[PDB]
RNA sequence: UUUUAUUCAUAUAAUUAAUAGGAUAAUAUUUGUAGUUUUUGAUACCAUGAUAAGGAUUAUAAAUUGAAAGUGUUAAUAUCAUAAUCAAAAUUUAUUAUUUAUAUUAAAUAUGUAUGUGUAGAUAAAAUAAGACCCACCAAUUUUUAUAAUAAAAAUAACGUGCAGUAAUUAAUAUAUUUAUAAAAAUAUAUU
């Protein structure tokens, strides 16, 4: 019907055709059938400290440890923030000081508030962690010698400002350095109770459609509860 | 980069008495003191024991499902006065040993 | 070839941050047990002299 | 090809016995040659001379290399040479020199440093420090007794007040730890013990000297309960370890100790 | 095992090499460098007795097909069913103009031959149409010569032949085989067209070999020309 | 065991049968047969399955030399017959259209067939991302 | 109650890698050109091609001396493109179509044993320049109903027995009866 038990071709008849047609427009689009070549397809290596990446793919990673951290969540204290803040802007200083063409005056406006961005953040939680960490005003004064190193006067007089108010800050710090009532009552009411005069659970058992079923126990006048009382093989067990 | 790939040909064959061995006690430290007498006990050159469950409970019935469904031989070992709410009824084939 | 060095090299690094962070809680442990130490030393001489 | 019975096997185990058939005396799928019979010999002589193959030469030897094939016949014993079993024993081959020929899934980034990324690591809480105010502080905050902005200031509020010691009796077994905790608390347990042995660790406080409470926890002296005496080591601030006048320090002493 | 041949025309072209193959030859280098259909069929048939040619099966089969490709077998089957009528019968009038407009259809092509004979066959299996061929043969003089003579008189007015007077021909043999009495007249074999049709969409009524053996396929062969055993010609 | 019998027919074919000759499926089997051009499953019922059938995949190193072949064809061409026949740039032109017949063992034929590129089934395509 | 014939004879032994010109030519001692040593399928295996056997049918009548042999497959075999341990010189080793009664060994060593009235069975040859898929038990696990000392069904790639449909080896089927370690049939009707 749909397979053929013989397996020979036979001579005679069996004129099968070939018909081939082509386009000069298929010739010129060639289309397209780049999935994998040479220059995307590139080696892969891995480096556990994050010194030996470039100072682009710090920032790289750096970005995707901050987006870790913020899957976490935990706010309050933020000094790991306030180092991968800092190691962000140190990014930028190693890129200015390497050789690299990128200079604050030089950067474009997207460049130029990412780095207002990073470093206020560094900032913030530097201030915010100035009391509980003493070497916080480090980092920020490494914050404010970064902004320097990019020549950027603006942010930086308010660097130097906010670390020497954090630092005076730290020496001061340092220099420094109704159900319930309803309860009580119902227990007391309950206590009163228990030295003037000086209910029981039912088991439940979930049946179908998780509807409870009570097993009460047995009325004491019926034989049944006699039955069992009394022995089970009278000529062996002891009466 | 590659894991050992498991061969379903091969089957245990028993040569010894393969005793399936359920431990509960009445408390903590009995279970912890039981655990450790067992494991102190050295293995028969006949006998090899298998311990399934431990537990600070009584008798249950899974205990029971546990040692008498399968025909080798099961002990059951109740260490101290621990209620039971099993149920079922324990095969012969298998020794409670309730001290 | 290129996913088998990327696969090993991966492996290697990850493999020598866990050892090196087991080494450093062993030394967490370590300084912590010193110190343990230390003050039981100051409270067995300090047990001594009271009795 | 597969050494597996056709038909789906029930339970290997009589109710009190081995079955035959799965023991190791009595293995199926192994070829005895002391118990065969002599038609197996025939048909398995009569295959080998039929097929080209090597004679048969010793069935002791041959035992070693018989390959067992179920059939709805029953079991069919096929040398390692037979060309039945050629890809068992190529595959058995194989894994003899390489075992590992499966691979397995890449492992992930490290737990540990996934515990210090987890989005509920603060919720975690620690045993208070005895002499920290501020991890006295911190747990009252965790406990929610006081707010997260009283953590220094409560730190200076908390105070220390002197509680009733606790004491843990240990020592050897039968060096009356039981009858020294009985006659300070006049209860009579050493008899009413069931076996004259302590199997549980029992914390009692009593009124005695300038009527202060003091809590003494009776440690079983047995070799095994070294987890209980672990627990009245840890538990307790104050050891008492009585040892018996005529019998002298013995092994259970010495760890002690 | 088996080396590609790439037999497809398609699939050993290149535009690397085209591009140098334009130059050498184009159609401008080409240019340079190079300087009734029956009648068509049978000239082109006995032109096979040229002094370099042979005469073939396949172009005697094309001639023939040439020739008998016509539906003059239908149309004469048609006005033959025709002439059996009576020229004042009101019925008979009916049934000459049906098959009249039959015939036309089938000789302008507008209706298949299939289902022209199914029009044909249910038109002459009717009740009225064996009543009045059934007084035809019975009339002592009879209409038959008249109807079938007008019939190929018509055939050939109205152009329903391939050739003007080829119906006057068909004319004569139809009578020859009336001479031979296999049906009678305006009875014609239904079973018989209905088994031609079935299968024929169009009613109709020293070896040479392409291939010579090589030496390898064949073991002890000369060839179709040569004598073994000659004569002395004079 | 030099001068023996040997295995009977039955039992040989049965041994042959067991260790695997005769295959699973036919499906293998009829793909490399080599009568038919289709590709395994040898029924298309979807849409997407049938306009596979109907427009087979190329690669584009090969399309570019159909294409060239149809441009070498109209340049031999002149243009009086170009614009006779309607072969321009436009409209689609004919390459090849022949017959042939073809006699013997079914897998031989196909493979037979497969190096001469009359058939077009069992080829591997290099993929494709996006457009 | 159509013709013809048939006794047929050698058969194993051992070692296999490179180019280099001369008389009558305006000159080359290059007359006489000097760098050991890291690889391995057939002294015995290449499975694939040919061959054997071997067939087809239109030529009316007149003229003309004319206008007249063609092969699949099944088979066996083998020296070829494909899978390492061994045949070609020292031949006994038995391999189809032969001279029968007048004269019988001179140039490479060239046949001493079968006369028996030409008396079997088998075998070969020709009309040609001549003149005719698949059943039951057994084995092997096991599963359900049942716990009665039950009993029964069913799932199952390699066993051992008997022979079971597919116009198929036998008119077919059904009912009833009978034998054999329990397969296969037989017997007797009814139906088509
Ligand atoms: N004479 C005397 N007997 C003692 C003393 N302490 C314990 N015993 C004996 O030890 C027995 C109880 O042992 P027990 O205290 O339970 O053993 P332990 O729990 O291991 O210390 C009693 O029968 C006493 O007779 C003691 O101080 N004097
Ligand atoms: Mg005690």
């Amino acid at each position: 019907l749909r397979f053929a038990r013989n397996w020979w071709l036979t001579g005679g008849n069996n004129y099968e055709l070939v018909h081939e047609v082509g386009h000069e427009r298929e010739a010129t689009e060639c289309f397209a059938e780049y999935a994998q070549d040479s220059s995307r397809d590139v080696y892969l290596m891995s480096t556990n400290r994050l010194s030996d990446l470039p100072p682009g793919d710090r920032l790289k990673a750096i970005v995707g440890l901050m987006r870790s951290r913020w899957e976490v969540k935990d706010a309050n204290r933020g000094y790991d923030k306030a180092k991968l803040l800092l190691q962000a802007l140190e990014c930028f200083s190693e890129m200015k000081a390497s050789g690299q063409i990128g200079d604050f005056n030089s950067l474009p406006e997207p460049d130029q508030d990412t780095f207002l961005q990073y470093v206020e953040g560094c900032s913030r939680f530097a201030q915010a962690c100035s009391h509980s960490h003493p070497d916080a005003v480090r980092v920020l004064l490494r914050a404010a010698q970064i902004c320097e190193e990019m020549r950027c006067v603006e942010k930086r007089d308010e660097m130097i400002q906010v670390t020497e108010a954090a630092a005076n800050r730290m020496d001061r710090a340092y220099a420094f350095s109704n159900e319930d009532c309803v309860r009580l009552k119902n227990t007391e009411e309950l206590r009163r109770r228990f030295g003037n005069t000086a209910p029981k659970r039912v088991d439940c058992l979930r049946i179908h459609r998780n509807r409870p079923l009570l097993l009460h126990p047995m009325k004491d006048n019926n034989k049944l509860l006699e039955l069992s009382k009394l022995p089970a093989r009278p000529e062996f067990d002891s009466w | 980069l590659y894991a050992r790939k498991p061969d379903n040909n091969l089957v245990r064959t028993y040569s010894t008495q393969a005793f399936v061995l359920s431990c509960k006690a009445a408390t903590f430290g009995m279970l912890q003191a039981l655990m450790k007498s067992i494991y102190e006990i050295p293995r028969l050159e006949g006998i090899s024991t298998e311990i399934k469950v431990t537990e600070v409970g009584g008798l249950r019935d899974y205990d029971v499902a546990l040692i008498g469904s399968s025909g080798q031989p099961g002990c059951i070992l109740l260490y101290g006065g621990c209620k039971d709410t099993n149920t079922l009824d324990v095969p012969n084939h298998v020794t409670v040993i309730r001290f | 070839q290129r996913s088998y060095v990327e696969r090993v090299h991966q492996a290697q690094v990850r493999f020598k941050a866990a050892m090196e962070l087991e080494g450093q809680r062993e030394q967490l442990i370590e300084a912590h047990q010193a110190m343990k130490e230390e003050r039981m030393r100051t409270e067995r001489e300090k047990r001594r002299q009271l009795l | 090809q597969s050494q597996s019975s056709r038909g789906q096997p029930g339970l290997q185990w009589q109710e009190g016995v081995v079955d035959p058939r799965y023991s190791s005396s009595g293995n199926m799928r192994r070829f005895n040659p002391d118990t065969v019979a002599h038609y197996v010999k025939a048909t398995i002589q009569n295959d080998r001379r039929e097929m080209g193959l090597g004679e048969v030469y010793d069935w002791h030897e041959f035992a070693k290399d018989a390959v067992y094939i179920p059939t709805r016949s029953g079991p069919l014993w096929v040398g390692s040479d037979d060309p039945r079993c050629a890809k068992f024993m190529r595959r058995r081959s194989k894994m003899q020199k390489t075992p590992q020929q499966k691979a397995r899934p890449k492992p992930g980034p490290d737990p540990a440093k996934a515990l210090e990324d987890h989005p509920l690591r603060e919720y975690f809480t620690t045993a208070t420090n005895l002499r920290d105010p501020l991890s006295t502080a911190n747990n009252l905050h965790r406990a929610g007794l006081i707010r997260e902005y009283d953590i220094k200031y409560t730190a200076a509020k908390v105070r220390y007040v002197p509680r009733p010691p606790v004491v843990s009796i240990m020592g050897h077994v039968d060096h009356g730890k039981t009858t020294l905790l009985d006659y300070l608390r006049k209860t009579n347990v050493a008899s009413q013990e069931a076996g004259g042995i302590t199997q549980n660790v029992g914390a009692f406080q009593v009124k005695t000297l300038g009527d202060t409470l003091v809590t003494f926890i009776d440690t079983p002296g047995h070799a095994a309960f070294t987890t209980m005496r672990e627990v009245g080591a840890t538990a307790n601030d104050l050891i008492v370890l009585v040892v018996s006048a005529v019998d002298g320090v013995q092994p259970q002493t010495k760890e002690v100790i | 095992n088996f080396p590609a041949h790439f037999i497809k025309s398609a699939f050993t072209t290149d535009p690397l090499k085209e591009k140098q193959k334009a130059r050498f030859s184009s159609g401008g280098e080409a240019m340079r460098e190079v300087q009734d259909t029956e009648f068509q069929a049978l000239v082109e048939f006995i032109e096979g007795a040229s002094y370099d040619q042979l005469i073939s099966g396949r172009r005697f089969k094309k001639v023939y097909d040439v020739l008998s490709e016509n539906d003059d077998m239908f149309i004469w089957l048609c006005h033959t069913a025709m002439s059996v009528l009576n020229p004042g019968d009101m019925r008979s009038r009916l049934i000459y103009n049906h098959l009249r407009i039959l015939a036309e259809s089938v000789a302008s092509g507008e209706m298949t031959q299939r289902t022209a004979f199914r029009f044909f066959e249910s038109a002459v299996r009717s009740p009225a149409y064996r009543e009045i061929a059934k007084r035809q043969l019975e009339g002592g003089a009879a209409t038959r010569l008249a109807g079938i003579s007008a019939a190929a008189d018509v055939m050939r007015r109205m152009g329903l032949t391939r050739r003007p007077m080829s119906s006057y021909f068909e004319l004569y043999q139809r009578i020859v085989e009336r001479s031979e009495a296999m049906t009678p007249w305006g009875f014609p074999p239904l079973f018989q067209f209905e088994e031609r049709l079935s299968l024929e969409p169009r009613l109709k009524f020293r070896r040479i070999f392409w291939i010579p053996p090589t030496w390898n396929r064949a073991g002890r062969f000369l060839g179709p020309h040569v004598t073994l055993y000659p004569g002395m010609t004079p | 065991a030099d001068r023996d019998d040997g295995l009977s027919l039955q039992r040989q074919r049965d041994m042959k049968v067991m260790l695997g000759y005769l295959p699973k499926g036919n499906h293998e089997l009829y793909a490399a047969r080599g009568d038919v051009n289709v590709p395994a499953p040898f029924r298309a019922s979807h849409p997407t399955s049938v306009d596979r059938w109907t427009h087979p995949q190329e690669s584009n190193l090969e399309q570019a030399a159909r294409g060239s072949a149809v441009l070498a064809k109209r340049l031999s061409m002149t243009v009086s017959e170009m614009h006779d026949r309607q072969e321009t740039a436009e409209n689609p032109a004919t390459l090849d259209r022949f017959y042939y017949r073809i006699q013997g063992p079914a897998l031989e034929a196909g493979e037979l067939k497969e190096a001469l590129g009359l058939k077009g089934n069992r080829k591997r395509l290099p993929r494709r991302a996006p457009g």
